[PDB]
RNA sequence: CAGGCCUUGACAUGCUAGGGAACCCGGGUGAAAGCCUGGGGUGCCCCGCGAGGGGAGCCCUAGCACAGGUGCUGCAUGGCCGUCGUCAGCUCGUGCCGUGAGGUGUUGGGUUAAGUCCCGCAACGAGCGCAACCCCCGCCGUUAGUUGCCAGCGGUUCGGCCGGGCACUCUAACGGGACUGCCCGCGAAAGCGGGAGGAAGGAGGGGACGACGUCUGGUCAGCAUGGCCCUUACGGCCUGGGCGACACACGUGCUACAAUGCCCACUACAAAGCGAUGCCACCCGGCAACGGGGAGCUAAUCGCAAAAAGGUGGGCCCAGUUCGGAUUGGGGUCUGCAACCCGACCCCAUGAAGCCGGAAUCGCUAGUAAUCGCGGAUCAGCCAUGCCGCGGUGAAUACG
């Protein structure tokens, strides 16, 4: 249950509370960032990659 | 008219204003004693005076804002010890020996990632 | 070892 | 203590208002 | 002459910023000075590992800078110069009255 | 208002009846478990009672 | 399994991002899925002209896509064929004003993400992984690098015990910030699975 | 601390007798950073045992102090695997925060309801040789005293 | 519980049922998956079918059960203790 | 998991074939999915006054190829992570010694947080590590003066409110600054002690950063991937259920057992963040949750906002209580299609255990521990007492 159910998110659902968030890259339905539209996991792939702009290694 | 001074302590910044007079200080608009009533620490902001005798014959207009109760008192005690020296330069000495005329960098330590605080650790169990 | 399916443990 | 929202500090500890802590 | 711009690259951000307040400096009048606003975080902090490892994190921060420049007296040489200025990708600028 | 024994006998009724007609909370006051939803792997002390200790499952030697 | 991404660890230092634009949060997300959108297809085609990297800017409705490449052929075309086959498939899923260019690489063998893909490639030919890596870091350091370091990973000739090979010269410091180190990964696929490529390639201190 | 041996903490003598060992004293009061609260129950003992007891507060406090700091304590040392109750001569920073510890311990272990007249009465006892601070002190003293026999065993 | 400015919900296509019966002089068994529906005086008298994962259940409906909900009557875990 | 359904499939490319569909609104049944169905009616280019026939986005159905699998193998793998460990280490080139594994260098004296340096030496160099370059904090300067600031004049509905100004506080970019550089003493040196100056002194405090490798450590369920397995089913859609069960046992936590406390009223002082189907001032209804109005702000402007501990005054008087707030009855509010299972919140009533915890065991060396509140991500709502952050108050102790 993997790609029919990364299919079905995208779709409108019935109702609204069944829309729930969803990585447009890899898939997750977890720990997923309404800015990004990523996940944690995919967010710090492409964040050590530089292809986030802006983004960079806070330190304090 | 005036002697000057800029007292940071903890997130907390004052800006003291030392014009002659009877030794009457206010803090925010409003009284010394007023501000700080009831907090026993208070009579330490005006410690550097002491030092050089100038008790009652500074008036003080003081403004604050930021940290708390406490750090702002030692801003003030940082801030007119750094009037003093600005209306005498001579107030060096007797001052630098008390201490008076330094900042504490000691600020709040900044919490960690598997952690509770900055350093206490959650609890430790084999098995 | 790790249920799965058919395998289920 | 906190753990009583009948109180002003159990509202202050939920983050909630009512009869016992009002704005 | 209200001129708001904003960045995440801050080095591109007041560069353009000494650009237009330069371009005022030139045809024109008074600039009010590229005044720095306080910068709004974003921050992110990230399971450093794709499973299980909770205590270990990894923090990262989105800055978003603002520099405000105001033009006091327009002069419409100013106003047309505005208009051919190299401004870039990193920065978006914003103009109210 | 009604107090004291009056007022147990109104909430005694209404368990009763919770009871009587078998719905779900009725189900709970029978077995003197939650019925607010709570879990009961652990905890549920107030509700269950002391705890009665049993023998588990064991390791070889 | 400890050691930080060498890019990201500089980022703001001595590297830039690959992605140079400003946006807010109502449609970040929708941009920044356009550009991996857009260079999932470049590095999809112009792989046999050895993309080594992707840039991209944005100002309203219009976008840069600078690509870096060893070898412009592929990408122009036949007086500018391909470069006008691609910049139409491009903007026909932008719909914006997509001005792509091409960045000719100094030196390929200068080039991490290069370096790797060479390696990567030779493996699926076959080829003895501990040479072809030895030969690698030669050629970084015989193109004037001051310092390269390369590591496979994976079943290596095909061995059921997967395994780690690397090999390196000069000097790659990585806890060091000043010091500028392109990194890049290429991934090798087999008839046995998968091998990993990380190159490193150490230019200068600056 | 293992490298060096550590640095005493100097303390801010109080605002109103200028005094580092009253500020310590506060310090052993303060619970969860309510110094404000702790100087203020024990300035508020000195008001009752100024009243009760006319002498000087201050001069009650440091007697009291005295007659509580031990001057000998048992500790543990080897010879192999052996734990004997050594007789040590108490240093003169561990005679004053020993003293100063179980005058609030002893202190709260009283029955007055409120804090201030603990602390009053603990340092009134305390001052003219009784209360449970004391009966501390003097009951270390005892156990280093008995242990005699191993004091060939200290350092 | 649900704000009375709302309904008192009933999944319709439920009360649909129920709705006709009375008017054509009921009984008739009535299977339903809705345990969300709300229990109300028209369902006096009949028994209704309700599914608790595995099976539809069924309960008669009396008067004193009337504001609750359908699925309070369809128990939706067997248990019968441990030891 | 149960049950009702779908079979080139929810999805990818590619091939035909029939309809020849585009798109948007309906109907019957049904829990829904589904199955059955009805209307609004195709641009390219064309033979076009002709009936129109084809070609094609894209659709529908039939049929293939193939898709799909969070099925298995982390003992086939990539990638990433944990870990030893921020521990001072692991090595290489040539030379020398050894038949050889290998040794030497890297040992030794001294030194340091450190294979950090000094000195010595069949060793002489070099690499990965250490340190440094990077970020936040502490002092100072410069450049800036609105939405921030108000020192001093001028008005002042008495609110930095208007004039005025950028001094200051600030805000945010660039610089300065510390080097054991100076003095004394020890020393062969590196350094060590002490002192001066200084906001800061011996790495200033915190962060980012994790050597060759180890655990055949973790992850085929984020993703990728070899191989094995399923193909009207281990794939796919749906409604409902379960993931929240409960004789029990363990971990991590919240709230407490009270008077340095609890309650009520009044009154102060933060920081970092967040905010256009958002934050929502202010007003009214309501004990209230909230509802209805209704400004302002794409936000150093307007809002979240009250910070809490604290300060003042007042009450309780050592009680299982004006401690504790579990459990349960009843009544409501809000989100949501929907709160039975199984939401949060408000109000009335209920007011359990618990009198400081057996054997045992954990954290922390300073703005730390303890305590006090604040925000954010996820997010309709929320079981968050969790996590990541932020400041307020602010200790004890280190002989060894
Ligand atoms: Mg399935
Ligand atoms: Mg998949
Ligand atoms: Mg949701
Ligand atoms: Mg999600
Ligand atoms: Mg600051
Ligand atoms: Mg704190
Ligand atoms: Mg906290
Ligand atoms: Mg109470
Ligand atoms: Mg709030
Ligand atoms: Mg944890
Ligand atoms: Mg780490
Ligand atoms: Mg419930
Ligand atoms: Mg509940
Ligand atoms: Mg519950
Ligand atoms: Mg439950
Ligand atoms: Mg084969
Ligand atoms: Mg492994
Ligand atoms: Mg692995
Ligand atoms: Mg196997
Ligand atoms: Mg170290
Ligand atoms: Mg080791
Ligand atoms: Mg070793
Ligand atoms: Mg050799
Ligand atoms: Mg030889
Ligand atoms: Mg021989
Ligand atoms: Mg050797
Ligand atoms: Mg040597
Ligand atoms: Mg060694
Ligand atoms: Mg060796
Ligand atoms: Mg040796
Ligand atoms: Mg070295
Ligand atoms: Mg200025
Ligand atoms: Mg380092
Ligand atoms: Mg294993
Ligand atoms: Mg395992
Ligand atoms: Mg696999
Ligand atoms: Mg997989
Ligand atoms: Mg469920
Ligand atoms: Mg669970
Ligand atoms: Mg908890
Ligand atoms: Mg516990
Ligand atoms: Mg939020
Ligand atoms: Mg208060
Ligand atoms: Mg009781
Ligand atoms: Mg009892
Ligand atoms: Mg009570
Ligand atoms: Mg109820
Ligand atoms: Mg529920
Ligand atoms: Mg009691
Ligand atoms: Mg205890
Ligand atoms: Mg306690
Ligand atoms: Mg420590
Ligand atoms: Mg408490
Ligand atoms: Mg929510
Ligand atoms: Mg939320
Ligand atoms: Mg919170
Ligand atoms: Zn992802």
């Amino acid at each position: 249950a993997r790609k029919a159910l990364i299919e079905k998110a995208k779709r409108t659902p019935k109702f609204k509370v069944r829309a729930y968030t969803r990585c447009v890259r890899c898939g997750r339905a977890r720990s997923v960032y309404r800015f990004f539209g990523l996940c944690r996991i995919c967010l710090r792939e492409l964040a050590h990659k530089g292809q986030l702009p802006g983004v960079r290694k806070a330190s304090w | 008219e005036q002697y000057y001074g800029t007292g940071r302590r903890k997130e907390a910044v004052a800006r003291v204003f030392l014009r002659p007079g009877n030794g009457k200080v206010t803090v925010n608009g409003q009284d010394f004693n007023e501000y700080f009533q009831g907090l026993v620490r208070a009579v330490a902001a005006l410690e550097p005076l002491r030092a050089v005798d100038a008790l009652g014959h500074f008036d003080a207009y003081i403004t604050v804002r930021g940290g708390g109760k406490s750090g702002q008192i030692d801003a003030i005690k940082l801030g007119i010890a750094r009037a003093l020296v600005q209306y005498n330069p001579d107030y060096r000495a007797k001052l630098k020996p008390l201490g008076f005329l330094t900042r504490d960098a000691r600020v709040v330590e900044r919490k960690k990632y598997g952690k509770h605080k900055a350093r206490r650790a959650p609890q430790y169990s084999k098995r | 070892k790790t249920a799965g399916x058919p395998h289920k443990r | 203590g906190k753990g009583d929202r009948r109180t002003r500090r159990g509202k202050i500890w939920r983050g909630t208002y009512g009869k016992y802590r009002p704005r | 002459i209200r001129i708001k711009l904003r960045g995440f690259d801050h080095k591109t951000l007041d560069a353009s910023a000494q650009k237009i307040v330069e371009a005022a400096r030139r045809s024109g009048a008074q600039v009010s000075g590229p005044i720095p606003l306080p910068t709004r975080v974003r921050r992110f902090t990230v399971i450093r590992g794709p499973f299980k490892h909770k205590d270990s994190r990894e923090h990262f921060e989105l800055r978003t800078h603002n520099r405000l420049v105001d033009i006091i007296n327009p002069n419409r040489k100013t106003i047309e110069q505005l208009m051919t200025l190299d401004l870039p990708t990193g920065v978006e600028i914003e103009i109210k009255t | 208002w009604k107090l004291e024994g009056e007022l147990r006998a109104e909430v005694a009724a209404n368990i009763k009846r919770l009871m009587d007609i078998g719905c779900y909370r009725g189900l709970r006051h029978r077995r003197g478990l939650p019925v607010r939803g709570q879990r009961t792997r652990t905890n549920a002390r107030t509700r269950k009672g002391p705890r009665k200790t049993v023998a588990g499952k064991k390791k070889a030697p | 399994g400890n050691k930080i991404h060498p890019i990201g660890f500089r980022l703001g230092i001595t590297r830039d991002w690959e992605s140079r634009w400003y946006a807010g949060k109502k449609q970040y997300r929708h941009l920044l899925l356009e550009d991996q959108r857009i260079r999932g297809l470049l590095e999809k085609e112009l792989y046999s002209a050895g993309l080594a990297r992707v840039d991209i800017e944005r100002a309203a409705d219009n976008v840069a896509v600078t690509v870096h490449v060893a070898k412009p052929g592929v990408v122009i075309g036949r007086g500018g064929e391909r470069i006008r086959v691609l910049r139409e498939e491009l903007a026909k899923l932008t719909g914006k004003n997509v001005a792509l260019n091409v960045q000719e690489v100094q030196n390929p063998n200068l080039s991490a993400p290069l370096v790797a893909q060479r390696v990567a490639e030779q493996i699926e030919r076959r080829f003895a992984v501990r040479r072809a890596i030895k030969q690698a870091v030669q050629r970084v350091m015989e193109s004037g690098a001051k310092g390269a370091k390369v590591i496979v990973s994976g079943r290596i000739g095909g061995a059921e015990q997967a395994r780690t090979e690397w090999a390196a010269q000069g000097r790659v410091p990585l806890h060091t910030l000043r010091a500028n180190i392109d990194y890049g990964f290429a991934l090798a696929r087999t008839t046995y699975g998968v091998l990993g490529v990380k190159a490193y390639i150490f230019l200068g201190e600056v | 601390a293992r490298r060096r041996r550590a640095e005493v903490r100097q303390l801010q003598p109080d605002l109103v007798y200028g005094d580092v060992l009253v500020t310590a004293f506060i310090n052993k009061i303060m619970r969860d950073g309510k110094k404000n609260l702790a100087a203020r129950i024990f300035y508020d003992a000195c008001k009752i045992i100024q009243e009760k007891t006319g002498q000087e507060p201050l001069k009650v406090f440091k007697q009291a102090v005295e007659n509580v700091k031990p001057r000998m304590e048992v500790r543990s040392r080897r010879v192999g695997g052996a734990n004997y109750q050594v007789p040590m001569e108490v240093s003169p920073r561990r005679q004053q925060s020993l003293a100063l510890r179980w005058l609030v311990q002893a202190a709260n272990q009283r029955p007055e309801r409120r804090a201030a007249v603990r602390i009053a009465h603990e340092l009134m006892d305390a001052a003219e040789g009784k209360g449970g601070a004391v009966k501390k002190k003097e009951d270390v003293e005892r156990m280093a005293e008995a242990n005699r026999a191993y004091a060939h065993y200290r350092w | 519980p649900r704000s009375l400015k709302k309904g008192v919900f009933v999944d319709d296509h439920l009360l649909e049922k129920v709705l006709e019966l009375n008017a054509k002089g009921e009984k008739r068994l009535i299977k339903t998956w809705s345990r969300r529906s709300t229990i109300v005086p028209e369902m006096v008298g009949h028994t209704i079918a309700v599914y608790n994962g595995k099976q539809h259940v069924p309960v008669y409906i009396t008067e004193n059960m009337v504001g609750h909900k359908l699925g309070e009557f369809a128990p939706t875990r067997t248990y019968r203790g441990h030891g």
